[PDB]
RNA sequence: CGCGGGGUGGAGCAGCCUGGUAGCUCGUCGGGCUCAUAACCCGAAGGUCGUCGGUUCAAAUCCGGCCCCCGCAACCA
RNA sequence: CCGAGGGUAGGGCCCGUGACUGGGGCGAAGUCGUAACAAGGUAGCUGUACCGGAAGGUGCGGCUGGAU
RNA sequence: CGAUGUCGGCUCGUCGCAUCCUGGGGCUGAAGAAGGUCCCAAGGGUUGGGCUGUUCGCCCAUUAAAGCGGCACGCGAGCUG
RNA sequence: GAAUGCCGGCAUGAGUAACGAUAAAGAGGGUGAGAAUCCCUCUCGCCGUAAGCCCAAGGGUUCCUACGCAAUGGUCGUCAGCGUAGGGUUAGGCGGGACCUAAGGUGAAGCCGAAAGGCGUAGCCGAAGGGCAGCCGGUUAAUAUUCCGGCCCUUCCCGCAGGUGCGAUGGGGGGACGCUCUAGGCUAGGGGGACCGGAGCCAUGGACGAGCCCGGCCAGAAGCGCAGGGUGGGAGGUAGGCAAAUCCGCCUCCCAACAAGCUCUGCGUGGUGGGGAAGCCCGGGUGACAACCCCCCGAAGCCAGGGAGCCAAGAAAAGCCUCUAAGCACAACCUGCGGGAACCCGUACCGCAAACCGACACAGGUGGGCGGGUGCAAGAGCACUCAGGCGCGCGGGAGAACCCUCGCCAAGGAACUCUGCAAGUUGGCCCCGUAACUUCGGGAGAAGGGGUGCUCCCUGGGGUGAUGAGCCCCGGGGAGCCGCAGUGAACAGGCUCUGGCGACUGUUUACCAAAAACACAGCUCUCUGCGAACUCGUAAGAGGAGGUAUAGGGAGCGACGCUUGCCCGGUGCCGGAAGGUCAAGGGGAGGGGUGCAAGCCCCGAACCGAAGCCCCGGUGAACGGCGGCCGUAACUAUAACGGUCCUAAGGUAGCGAAAUUCCUUGUCGGGUAAGUUCCGACCUGCACGAAAAGCGUAACGACCGGAGCGCUGUCUCGGCGAGGGACCCGGUGAAAUUGAACUGGCCGUGAAGAUGCGGCCUACCCGUGGCAGGACGAAAAGACCCCGUGGAGCUUUACUGCAGCC
RNA sequence: GAGCUAGCCCUGGCCAGGGUGAAGCUGGGGUGAGACCCAGUGGAGGCCCGAACCGGUGGGGGAUGCAAACCCCUCGGAUGA
RNA sequence: UGGUUCGUGGAGCCAUGGGGGAAUCUGGGCGGACCACCGCCUAAGGCUAAGUACUCCGGGUGACCGAUAGCGCACCAGUAC
């Protein structure tokens, strides 16, 4: 339930902020944070390779347990749910009966004080992780490994989920957040339920500065530039595109497909996405 | 400045 | 107004200094040429 | 006397390119159906192709002058 | 001191008036189509919505004040 | 074209007369008053505003009259812009 | 003899401009060959959130002293940041290093690249960040947390004593963190005093006073006091912290909890050590056995790792503590004390500037700290002042034009002008009061008004203290006084109505454009399933992202409201296992050369044969595009209606003479005395129109238009006055330019605009202050324009390539 | 060559004073419980006024300059992109 | 594909990035497509003086310069700036 503001400034008219009402702990576990080297979208040559990045708030990275098969069989208690500035989801702090403390992505409806567990035998229960082959068909799942033991790769953004649709030998058929239908190996891990903080998409940044807080520097339209800069540059007065709408680098950007055709994962993509 | 603009 | 020369001793030694020149094929050519020309100084003066 | 396009039955359009053959829809007139009209059905008539002149055996058609009618252009200062 | 009233400034109500504009009523013999009255030739009416020179049409849901 | 700055305004004049006014005349379809037309005449005079960058022009209120043109479309080593 | 030639020398302009902030000078004495300019004194003026003081950069002897004055210094010079010489910088505690890590740099391992080289984990380097032990005073011509004095402290080594499972680059804890707001108690700093100390003073009418003036502290170890920060204890289990662990982490149990205990800071006190004014007399000495106390104000600093709230969620590593491993427990570590040991570099001076960056002793630029007092609501604002520092390195006169900056103005009040440009007005605070419209916040300081000084009297609450006095902070009422005037000086909105554009705060052409441009939240299309797409790179590798479709790239649109129509024929993109065409390759009908021949060699038709293209569809918030002629109504006029031709389809709503309208100052209405602009309309829209978005929209704007009120030197129309120049005298003394010149007017002539030719007219020789008509005046080998088979940026269905992709 | 300038990265620092008064919270009212209303408290914001500081809007001066972009008056931002 | 006079030419020879891939003299390469004949030569390992080039250095000599010339420098010059 996003929070709104009275129009006491021009920007507060529209600004919405997350309600943060699920967060129980407001500074991070000191043994599970590390420095996040800001990049400004510059590579190791020093060149901007992703335009319009930088200048955002300082952040500590929280180390997230994307494996969970690390600790098959060891129940953990949900100790706290916390803010994480490096992702859209919230994160949950597990106190394993081992003594080990780890973070995971906070699925929807997970509660402080409940217990979660990973493994083939885990109860079909929000927060438990299992290999996909043991999750019954139809179950809504998240934090999905894309290849066995390579780490949860799919459905990790706030609100997303993947639905199990069928099985076929060693493989399961998933419907991804995009709506694509894909084979994923049965031994791949996933966590029961959807990612939480589903209201994330309804936030209205409200003012330019709020984008700047996130590290997003202003985006300049190609039509605002000059011919040396961009296909859409130049012209007297305003100007329509005057050619198929293009990127700065000249490739077409309205419909031109860019997935590599001869890609091996094609044998596993059943249906391309939707909408 | 420059020149008188005789244009 | 603020002009272009803003002296900085660390900057001078780290940009034009002997060890900067020596680390790069272009820098070693600079010293080679300046020796052959007989320059009294191979590298700019900076007090450190 | 800047550059284009056009003028042909009553209206709007083919036919000109490639000289010999005027055509299509509506309209107009005579009949029919209807109590009557319209629609509909059956017939028919009307154009010497803006104009003058030339080429040719033969000109709406090809060439030159004139008349008329739309369209474009008129920049550097 | 109060004080008729005069002055400055800002409001509220009402009346008249205005290029132009909206639809309304009326007007013996205008132009277009034929929506409704018979099952009116697509039953009609209806709230709403969208569309169309015009009546109207169509969708959704509702009424019989609908015929056989 | 190894540069003769280009509109208008403001300022400052000066000249021509094919004269707008003022002075002198003739003719009149000149009764008077007022006009018309032509001749002589450049001494002096020839207003303030609204609009537009404007020149010009139209409008307002006057006036004896609200002249027309030349001076590198007079005048940017005088100003404006 | 010319090349706007090259190098140099010297002219002209010219004794001309200028001599660098309008903060300002005068006189006496001294020194000296020489004095407005150096030294001393008195007067005067200027800065005083600095124009004073302290750090850091940078500079590099500029510091101090003696002797100098050729040059440097915009004049002068005896002076100097100048010349010559001598002197001067003292650290275990300040800063940096023998400590730590950050971005980044480097880089054993490893990876990549024709070479050169590019990467790269750990590790190393890397600071103004973390860490770490010195305060006050005295002294030198010049250094001082450095020397000296007093009182403190740190590390290393060795010894003694007591204690202990000792031991680490390993495990863990800690270090360790944002923004805003902010409590309690203190310190810094400051105000006052009728109390304490002091050389004195009584003037000019008065005052010998509860008078004036000056001062009334600083540091300090343990201890103690105040205020704070940090911190649970014990036991059992234990599989996690990449070995081990008695540590930490998790579970259970008992006790303790707004405490306390232990510990760590800050402030106070504290043995002791210091300092100590005016005035006076020649930096000193005296004052002086100086006193050193009370009240108030009070931080943004301190306690600090404090508290609360919020979202954008806020370094590392070491020092330190704790745990154990090898090892070792004759060791080793901890605690206490003692002696010994303690290295390298900086340290002068300038430092908002005459010593730094600007070629200059240049009105510019330069990070951090302190920055007193009074009054004005507050304040670092403003005025005046303290401490301290200056009068800006040419002067003296005169009192023209003209220029600058400034003051005032009768009557009028925008008549000025492209434009109220400029300048008036308005101006703070308190109170009264305030409209359309609105997204309910606002619009708003709307507008418009009233109040403002001083004296006496009465009185309400707070802070400190004690509840009182005193000091201090907020008020309320009553009665009076003076002036032209009470935010009495200084600082300090003019307002309203109505359009266009852009939602808004922001951003931009460093140095002619700040805008309607860019950006912006938000909207839509599209790509991307993760070794993502995309981007940089030959590659490795990076970014994307330690992110994962509620995510990331690309494009357009641009808050928000209401909306966004028709065309897929061409181009694009998307889909299409057929068909057509299509390269290398396969295949080898059939030929050719040569040889005696086995053979060798060459050409080669059918046929198989990808992407692309064609072909079949889709697709508009993809590129784009959205008609013509003729006729028609019972007055006229105009056509709801019809006919026909064309197209892929003929522009919908909304808006419209518009940032778009050529004809145009369209037409009518409003406003004005008068309105090519403005506003409202109409619609034959030359040539609006729906995300190159269409129409609106509260609020916002150093945007652009139109109007009104207020007020004005803008103007009628100009006048006077101030100061800095201009002028004159002394000092110093440029410049562009310059074929040479003994350089007049008219009317002609001339390459067509003549000081220079002709004819006439006019004119003694030479300057000074002024004005700009001419010398086709100066400056710059015209930017416009053209020309050159000159150049460069840019574009595309120009040509031809290459990357990239298939 | 990024000691100028543009962007980003790391680590520090700075922003006098005044004004407005959001959410929340407490209390009161309200209702079946709510919504919600009033007061108090509270201290939000690319909020308001205004120094430092960052700018460069209009005009004037300067134009062989004090300056190869300055000076004066005025004006924009000043807790934030 | 490079090299050569050879720019695809009738294009051999020498070299080689890709694919296929021998034999040891009765083997193999060449004589400008190719074949025959006739001749030349021995690939896929290495080394090798001298004659050749240059002038920082030293000396000798000029129908070379003679201080704006000759080296940028006759001199405290790759300096001052
Ligand atoms: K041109
Ligand atoms: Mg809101
Ligand atoms: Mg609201
Ligand atoms: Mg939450
Ligand atoms: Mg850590
Ligand atoms: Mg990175
Ligand atoms: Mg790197
Ligand atoms: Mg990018
Ligand atoms: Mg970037
Ligand atoms: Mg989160
Ligand atoms: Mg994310
Ligand atoms: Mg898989
Ligand atoms: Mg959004
Ligand atoms: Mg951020
Ligand atoms: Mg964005
Ligand atoms: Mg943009
Ligand atoms: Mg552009
Ligand atoms: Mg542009
Ligand atoms: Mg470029
Ligand atoms: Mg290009
Ligand atoms: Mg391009
Ligand atoms: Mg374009
Ligand atoms: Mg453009
Ligand atoms: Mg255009
Ligand atoms: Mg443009
Ligand atoms: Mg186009
Ligand atoms: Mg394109
Ligand atoms: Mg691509
Ligand atoms: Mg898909
Ligand atoms: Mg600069
Ligand atoms: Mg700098
Ligand atoms: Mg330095
Ligand atoms: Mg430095
Ligand atoms: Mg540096
Ligand atoms: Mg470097
Ligand atoms: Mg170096
Ligand atoms: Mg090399
Ligand atoms: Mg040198
Ligand atoms: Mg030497
Ligand atoms: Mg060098
Ligand atoms: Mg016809
Ligand atoms: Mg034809
Ligand atoms: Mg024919
Ligand atoms: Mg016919
Ligand atoms: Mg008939
Ligand atoms: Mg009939
Ligand atoms: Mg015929
Ligand atoms: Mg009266
Ligand atoms: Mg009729
Ligand atoms: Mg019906
Ligand atoms: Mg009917
Ligand atoms: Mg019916
Ligand atoms: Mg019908
Ligand atoms: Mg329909
Ligand atoms: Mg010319
Ligand atoms: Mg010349
Ligand atoms: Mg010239
Ligand atoms: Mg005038
Ligand atoms: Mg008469
Ligand atoms: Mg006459
Ligand atoms: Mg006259
Ligand atoms: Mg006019
Ligand atoms: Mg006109
Ligand atoms: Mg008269
Ligand atoms: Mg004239
Ligand atoms: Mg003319
Ligand atoms: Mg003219
Ligand atoms: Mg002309
Ligand atoms: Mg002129
Ligand atoms: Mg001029
Ligand atoms: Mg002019
Ligand atoms: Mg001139
Ligand atoms: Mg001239
Ligand atoms: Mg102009
Ligand atoms: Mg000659
Ligand atoms: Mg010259
Ligand atoms: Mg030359
Ligand atoms: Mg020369
Ligand atoms: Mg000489
Ligand atoms: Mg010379
Ligand atoms: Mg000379
Ligand atoms: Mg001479
Ligand atoms: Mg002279
Ligand atoms: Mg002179
Ligand atoms: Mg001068
Ligand atoms: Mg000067
Ligand atoms: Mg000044
Ligand atoms: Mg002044
Ligand atoms: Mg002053
Ligand atoms: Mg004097
Ligand atoms: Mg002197
Ligand atoms: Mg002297
Ligand atoms: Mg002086
Ligand atoms: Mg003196
Ligand atoms: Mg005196
Ligand atoms: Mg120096
Ligand atoms: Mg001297
Ligand atoms: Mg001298
Ligand atoms: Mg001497
Ligand atoms: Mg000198
Ligand atoms: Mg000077
Ligand atoms: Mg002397
Ligand atoms: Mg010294
Ligand atoms: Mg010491
Ligand atoms: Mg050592
Ligand atoms: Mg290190
Ligand atoms: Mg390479
Ligand atoms: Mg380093
Ligand atoms: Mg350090
Ligand atoms: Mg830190
Ligand atoms: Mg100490
Ligand atoms: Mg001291
Ligand atoms: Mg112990
Ligand atoms: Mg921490
Ligand atoms: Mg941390
Ligand atoms: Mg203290
Ligand atoms: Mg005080
Ligand atoms: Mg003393
Ligand atoms: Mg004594
Ligand atoms: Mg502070
Ligand atoms: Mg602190
Ligand atoms: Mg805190
Ligand atoms: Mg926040
Ligand atoms: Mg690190
Ligand atoms: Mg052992
Ligand atoms: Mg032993
Ligand atoms: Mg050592
Ligand atoms: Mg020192
Ligand atoms: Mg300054
Ligand atoms: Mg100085
Ligand atoms: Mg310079
Ligand atoms: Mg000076
Ligand atoms: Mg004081
Ligand atoms: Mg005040
Ligand atoms: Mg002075
Ligand atoms: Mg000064
Ligand atoms: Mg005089
Ligand atoms: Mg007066
Ligand atoms: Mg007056
Ligand atoms: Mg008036
Ligand atoms: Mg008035
Ligand atoms: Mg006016
Ligand atoms: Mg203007
Ligand atoms: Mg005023
Ligand atoms: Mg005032
Ligand atoms: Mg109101
Ligand atoms: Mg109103
Ligand atoms: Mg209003
Ligand atoms: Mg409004
Ligand atoms: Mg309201
Ligand atoms: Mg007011
Ligand atoms: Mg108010
Ligand atoms: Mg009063
Ligand atoms: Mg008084
Ligand atoms: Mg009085
Ligand atoms: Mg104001
Ligand atoms: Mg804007
Ligand atoms: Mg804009
Ligand atoms: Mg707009
Ligand atoms: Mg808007
Ligand atoms: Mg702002
Ligand atoms: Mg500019
Ligand atoms: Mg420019
Ligand atoms: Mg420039
Ligand atoms: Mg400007
Ligand atoms: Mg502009
Ligand atoms: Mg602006
Ligand atoms: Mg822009
Ligand atoms: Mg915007
Ligand atoms: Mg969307
Ligand atoms: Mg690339
Ligand atoms: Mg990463
Ligand atoms: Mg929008
Ligand atoms: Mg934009
Ligand atoms: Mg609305
Ligand atoms: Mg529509
Ligand atoms: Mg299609
Ligand atoms: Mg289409
Ligand atoms: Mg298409
Ligand atoms: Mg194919
Ligand atoms: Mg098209
Ligand atoms: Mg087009
Ligand atoms: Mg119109
Ligand atoms: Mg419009
Ligand atoms: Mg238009
Ligand atoms: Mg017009
Ligand atoms: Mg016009
Ligand atoms: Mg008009
Ligand atoms: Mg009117
Ligand atoms: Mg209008
Ligand atoms: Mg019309
Ligand atoms: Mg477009
Ligand atoms: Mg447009
Ligand atoms: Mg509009
Ligand atoms: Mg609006
Ligand atoms: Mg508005
Ligand atoms: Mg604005
Ligand atoms: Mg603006
Ligand atoms: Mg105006
Ligand atoms: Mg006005
Ligand atoms: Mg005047
Ligand atoms: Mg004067
Ligand atoms: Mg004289
Ligand atoms: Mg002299
Ligand atoms: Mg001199
Ligand atoms: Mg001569
Ligand atoms: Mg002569
Ligand atoms: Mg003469
Ligand atoms: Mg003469
Ligand atoms: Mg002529
Ligand atoms: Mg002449
Ligand atoms: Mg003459
Ligand atoms: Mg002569
Ligand atoms: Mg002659
Ligand atoms: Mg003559
Ligand atoms: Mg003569
Ligand atoms: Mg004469
Ligand atoms: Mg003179
Ligand atoms: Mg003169
Ligand atoms: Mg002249
Ligand atoms: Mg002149
Ligand atoms: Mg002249
Ligand atoms: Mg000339
Ligand atoms: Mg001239
Ligand atoms: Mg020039
Ligand atoms: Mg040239
Ligand atoms: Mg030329
Ligand atoms: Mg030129
Ligand atoms: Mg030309
Ligand atoms: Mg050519
Ligand atoms: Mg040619
Ligand atoms: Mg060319
Ligand atoms: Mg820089
Ligand atoms: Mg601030
Ligand atoms: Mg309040
Ligand atoms: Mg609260
Ligand atoms: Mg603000
Ligand atoms: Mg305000
Ligand atoms: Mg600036
Ligand atoms: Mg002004
Ligand atoms: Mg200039
Ligand atoms: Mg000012
Ligand atoms: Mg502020
Ligand atoms: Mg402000
Ligand atoms: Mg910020
Ligand atoms: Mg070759
Ligand atoms: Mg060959
Ligand atoms: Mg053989
Ligand atoms: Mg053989
Ligand atoms: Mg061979
Ligand atoms: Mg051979
Ligand atoms: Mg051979
Ligand atoms: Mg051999
Ligand atoms: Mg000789
Ligand atoms: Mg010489
Ligand atoms: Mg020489
Ligand atoms: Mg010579
Ligand atoms: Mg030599
Ligand atoms: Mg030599
Ligand atoms: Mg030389
Ligand atoms: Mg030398």
């Amino acid at each position: 339930a996003v929070k709104k503001f009275k129009p006491y400034t021009p920007s507060r008219r529209f600004m919405t902020v997350a309600d943060f009402s699920e967060i129980t702990k407001t500074e991070p576990e000191k043994s599970l944070v590390k420095p996040l080297k800001k990049t400004g979208g510059r590579n190791n040559q020093g060149r901007i390779t992703v335009r319009f990045r930088g200048g955002g708030h300082k952040r500590l990275y929280r180390i997230i347990d994307f494996k969970r098969w690390d600790k098959v069989g060891i129940p953990a208690k949900v100790a706290a749910i916390e803010y994480d500035p490096n992702r859209s989801a919230r994160i949950a702090l597990l106190h394993y009966v081992d003594g080990e403390k780890r973070y995971i992505i906070a699925p929807d409806g997970l509660q402080v004080g409940q217990q979660v567990v990973a493994g083939p035998d885990a109860p079909i229960q929000v927060g438990n992780a299992l290999p996909l082959r043991f999750i019954p068909v139809g179950t809504v799942v998240h934090a999905v490994e894309l290849e066995p033991k390579k780490g949860a790769k799919l459905a990790r953004a706030a609100g997303t989920s993947a639905q199990i649709q069928g099985r076929e030998g060693d493989y399961v058929i998933l419907r991804l957040p995009s709506g694509e239908l894909r084979k994923v190996h049965g031994e791949c891990y996933a966590t029961v339920g959807a990612v939480g903080n589903a209201d994330h998409k309804n936030i209205v940044l409200g003012k330019a500065g709020r984008s700047r807080w996130l590290g997003r520097r202003p985006h300049v339209r190609g039509a605002a530039m000059n011919p040396v800069d961009h296909p859409h540059g130049g012209g007297e007065g305003r100007a329509p595109r005057g050619r198929p709408p293009a990127s700065p680098w000249g490739w077409q950007t309205k419909g031109l497909k860019t997935r590599k055709r001869r890609k091996p994962s094609s044998r596993f993509i059943i249906a391309r996405r939707k909408k | 400045m420059t020149h008188s603009m005789r244009c | 107004m603020k002009r272009t020369w803003q002296p900085n001793r660390r900057k001078r030694a780290k940009t034009h200094g002997f060890r900067a020149r020596m680390r790069t094929p272009g820098g070693r050519k600079v010293l080679k040429r300046r020796r052959q020309k007989g320059r009294w100084r191979l590298t700019p003066a900076v007090r450190k």
